[PDB]
RNA sequence: CCCGCUACGGCGUGAGCGUCAAGGUCUGUUGAGUGCAAUCGUAGGACGUCAUUAGUGGCGAACCCGAUACCGAUUACUGCUGCUGUUCCAGC
């Protein structure tokens, strides 16, 4: 199974309104990502600190993974996650995190400065630390800082996508990225696919072949995105669904219902999950004994 | 009372949406190596582009290329991070890796030209056990 | 002459010598509730042990056969037997009323509110709660079904019947799965199934009524996604 | 695991192109001959300057990009002409190749360039070349003396 | 200790007189290599295998050691070995190696063509193989012709000075320095400097660097520097004294 | 403080000793000893585990890198060993 957990969304600003040329194009690039082999997509959407957000409820997230992706599940066979990196540069007025994070699924940090770095990794509920690997690191990452955060938690994340955009980011890429797999101690490495279009899109055995030639091993590789990419996932998910990690909403079949699988099948609504009669307190005893299943 | 790796083998498969672009442009033997040579010479310099690779069993948009064991990344970061452009074809290609070997045995088709490659190799395999 | 002295750094100094060498009757149960219930729960598995014992003794496979049986030709070793066909009404139907009571679950279910209702459940006791095993780091845990007779912290405790085995079941919870259907009052249309997760609480009942649950690294959770 | 970088003493050394005028047979001699002075137009940042783009067109981009994680000249004087580099030691090679190449500035050709010393460490290197300065006052005091 | 051994003499043929500037030229690189601090120097010099040659016993060499670069020899502290490569493309006015193999030391040759790699390989005594590293690869290198001629002795050698002529030769001098290393197993591989000016002349460990990202590993190319070189020196020396 | 010159405290040498003072130094540094912080790269052979289409291929991990040394306690991971508890399956 493999996760590509930052496809972007074609809109910064809540002003803004996506054209529908932006959306057949997702549309491709998802066909595309379904065309080669994927199994989990977490499309990305970024807002800044210091924009104004709405007091909504049903409007916060211009993802609509019901009416639309829907409609593309049924011919594709996959899922969607909704995602928010956070732009947070200063200590401003601006905190909404209970409305933003409980709307969406999975929630992310872009930090630029040196303070905003520190009460991410201290007092901020995220899932996945994000820099920007277009521009500069900002002074320097720690060893214990960031050993400490993976140890309660938020893991770093990859774009390799980013590095296909120009040939002047790929120097200030990899410069990046290796200071983030050294400070990081190879623990909490998350790759994911910043392309905006199919025409940017790799093959499994060439991210690994580009996460071999910047310096992390193979077989961590395939590991971050077996066990590191669908657990961070699941962090989010079961953060912003049920309660913190405590009493699930989701349905615990055999093989096919999981929080992480069978996402169609929990009514999306509020919180629920529709499930029939399926155990019955009178006449079951033992699972290996039983004759009606 | 070991064997030396001689090269290694890689699959590729130029996978190219924009339908009337894939039923109208047909890629020919010379653009597989100056679009390899393009791509070995922007990420790469001189040393990334004198990377010995030939061309075997050329398919449509299908390639096997042998690239030599100690510059085996080399090769495989290169070919995922390039991207076509300006060479003949007005829209981007992506690029499949799909599987990497080092003893021979892959299957594609039942074609004949893999046993005459099988026996190529033999036949430089014989000459490095007997002498 | 080498520096790895093994029997001098640690066989033969003061400080390591106490290291191992180099060269080598109703009242006295009752007085506390806990080892009451411990007994009472060890002869439930032993009476359970002797019921398999005279069960192949008897050479019959029928369990309504076998208790009469037992009331025939065995009168003390009957009354320390549990009776699940007695525990399903006693226990079921108070925990179903209690919880539609609770959770305000009514004919209304368009009202619902899913965020105080998880915190009405972390609010809320498991003592007497019928719970399934779905999934587990053992692959034999999981198909149980039981009601609970007791919480204790990091372990379970069920009831479950086979052919013929009453025995008193305690599964672990760390690295376990569990669920429970919450039915609603109309027939075959609409049901609720919650689930939780053993490893994630471990702390007695008493703790858990004034526990606010935080955030956890939640490495060890890679079996969800196995299995 | 903290920052293991290699440092890198290379010293820039001047042929004496000259055909028409004849030459002297010595060893202190010929090292007055080869290290006689750097011009006018150099600094750190016109020989970083220079060696990114030596970089860029021999190497490639994605060459550079593993180079210039950590490339900076930590210490660097125009009247001796020698150098201390600051480097990765995985891309300690890629690096002293990359100062084998270097073949002209844009401001004054016909010059090489040496590569002397390389250690994880700059406080060897420069007790290794401050030793090194010592055998050359040596050499020449020896050939001054007679 | 170091043997530089690929230093070109500036005249091609017999009838060209060598002026006075190519002389003090090799002076000045020679000198260089000294600069940087060399043991060994073996200068080469190119002869055609379709040029006649002379029947002299005193006049095979027009090097002059003795009279021009005695006198560097007890100045500088350094010491000169005399060789030839060999332009062999046909086999066709030829087949003379008791003559020439007395005179000078080492005896190299220049294989281009497909039959000249066999018949180098099959009936030529001769110490070193040179490619042109400047020009493009004449046929295909393969494990058959190599390992019967290095297990024999003979060596392969790299030219790291061919690299700083031109910009466009360095892409065909790196595919041909990859497919030498492919190809001759990492075992026999002696490198040498072919400089004509003193501004191409590099270090040990500018040009040990180069070999390991060309593709050979540090211990063959230091254990190859030191004893292959010195042991291809001897070999010459004994072929000239036994 | 002893020797020679001179004689009011003086002067010259001992590669001499005792006291006192000085952010002048401490690789006076350790069968590793750095301090803008070294603790390497490759090849061959021996052993162990796992997967094979002909017999070979991959792996020897993870945590963490001191800064004078030592001991005890705690915490992060792998493998072995003993005990305890649980679940599942039968011999009669």
């Amino acid at each position: 199974m493999l996760v590509d957990l930052n496809v972007p969304w074609p809109q910064n600003s809540y002003a803004d309104k996506v054209t529908s040329q932006a959306v057949n194009n997702l549309i491709k690039t998802l066909s595309t990502l379904h065309m080669l082999g994927y199994t989990h997509i977490a499309i990305n959407f970024t807002v800044n600190h210091s924009e104004k957000f709405p007091n909504d409820v049903k409007l916060l997230n211009p993802i609509d993974i019901k009416r639309r992706f829907g409609e593309l599940m049924d011919r594709t066979g996959l899922k969607l996650y909704s995602r928010i990196t956070l732009i947070i540069d200063d200590p401003s007025k601006g905190q909404s995190l209970s409305k933003i994070s409980q709307a969406f699924d999975i929630v992310a940090a872009l930090p630029i400065s040196e303070k905003g770095l520190t009460l991410s990794t201290t007092n901020l509920d995220i899932d996945l630390l994000t820099f920007q690997y277009g521009s500069r690191l900002p002074t320097f990452l720690k060893h214990k800082s960031i050993c400490s955060c993976v140890n309660r938690g938020v893991k770093l994340e990859i774009v390799y996508g980013y590095a296909l955009r120009d040939v002047q980011a790929r120097r200030q890429f990899v410069s990046n990225v290796r200071s983030v797999i050294r400070s990081s101690r190879s623990r909490g490495i998350v790759i994911g696919s910043g392309a905006m279009s199919p025409l940017e899109c790799r093959n499994i055995l060439g991210v690994t072949s580009l996460i071999k030639n910047l310096g992390l091993p193979s077989d961590r590789c395939s590991k971050a995105m077996g066990d590191l990419a669908s657990l961070v996932l699941l962090n989010g998910r079961l953060r912003n669904k049920s309660h913190k990690q405590t009493i699930v909403t989701g349905g615990g079949s055999g093989n096919g219902d999981d929080v992480v699988n069978d996402v169609q099948g929990i009514d999306d609504v509020q919180t629920i999950k529709v499930v029939k009669r399926s155990m019955d307190a009178e006449q079951l005893g033992h699972a290996s004994k039983r004759h009606k299943p | 009372k070991k064997t030396f790796r001689e090269w290694q083998y890689f699959k590729l498969s130029i996978t190219s949406f924009d339908q009337d672009v894939d039923d109208a442009h047909a890629i020919d033997q010379m653009t597989w190596r100056q679009w390899l040579n393009n791509a070995l010479k922007r990420s790469y310099g001189i040393f990334g582009e004198g990377v010995e690779y030939s061309f075997l069993h050329v398919d449509d948009k299908l390639a096997y290329i042998r690239v030599n064991h100690a510059d085996k990344d080399t090769f495989s970061s290169s070919i995922s991070t390039y991207i076509s452009t300006d060479e003949l074809v007005g829209s981007p290609l992506t690029v499949s890796i799909l599987q990497e070997s080092s003893s021979l045995r892959l299957l594609e088709v039942t074609d004949d030209d893999r046993l005459w490659l099988k026996k190529v190799m033999e036949e430089e395999e014989q000459d490095c056990k007997c002498i | 002459m080498d520096r790895t002295q093994t029997f001098i750094k640690d066989c033969l100094f003061t400080k390591c010598l106490e290291d191992p060498e180099k060269p080598f009757d109703y009242q006295r149960i009752n007085k506390n509730s806990k080892i009451a219930l411990r007994e009472y729960i060890n002869n439930c598995k032993k009476n359970t042990k002797k019921c398999l014992k005279l069960a192949y003794e008897n050479k019959i496979t029928d369990k309504e056969d076998l208790l009469h049986y037992i009331e025939e030709k065995h009168p003390t070793i009957y009354e320390s037997l549990p009776q699940y066909v007695d525990f399903v009404p006693m226990y079921k139907e108070l925990w179903i009323n209690y919880i539609k009571e609770l959770l305000n679950i009514t004919k209304n279910l368009k009202t619902f509110n899913g965020s105080l209702a998880l915190l009405k459940l972390s609010m809320a006791d498991y003592n007497g709660a019928l719970l399934r095993v779905t999934k587990s780091k053992n692959k034999t845990l999981i198909g149980l079904q039981g009601i609970v007779i007791w919480d204790s912290q990091k372990f379970f405790i069920m009831i479950v019947k086979g052919n013929i085995i009453d025995e008193i079941k305690c599964i672990p919870k760390k690295g376990t799965v569990f669920q429970f259907e919450i039915p609603i009052s109309d027939d075959d249309d609409s049901a609720l199934r919650y689930s939780i997760l053993g490893d994630r609480f471990k702390y007695r009942s008493v703790d858990r009524a004034g526990r606010k649950f935080k955030s956890r690294r939640c490495d060890d959770m890679l079996y969800y996604i196995q299995n | 695991v903290r920052l293991k970088s290699r440092y890198i003493l290379f010293e820039i050394i001047f042929p004496p192109t000259d055909t028409n005028v004849e030459e002297s047979v010595s060893k202190a001699d010929i090292l007055l001959s080869h290290h006689r002075a750097s011009p006018a137009d150099v600094s750190i940042k016109s020989i970083l300057q220079e060696i990114r783009r030596s970089l860029s067109l021999n190497l490639g981009d994605y060459g550079s990009a593993k180079c210039n994680s950590l490339l900076q000249l930590k210490y660097f004087s125009n009247k001796t002409s020698t150098g201390i580099i600051r480097c990765h030691r995985e891309d300690c090679d890629l690096v002293i190749m990359a100062l084998m190449l270097m073949s002209k500035i844009g401001d004054v050709d016909g010059l090489i360039v040496n590569p002397v010393k390389v250690s994880g460490t700059i406080k060897k290197i420069e007790q290794f070349a401050m030793r090194r300065n010592s055998k050359i006052l040596n050499i020449i005091k020896c050939s001054q003396s007679s």
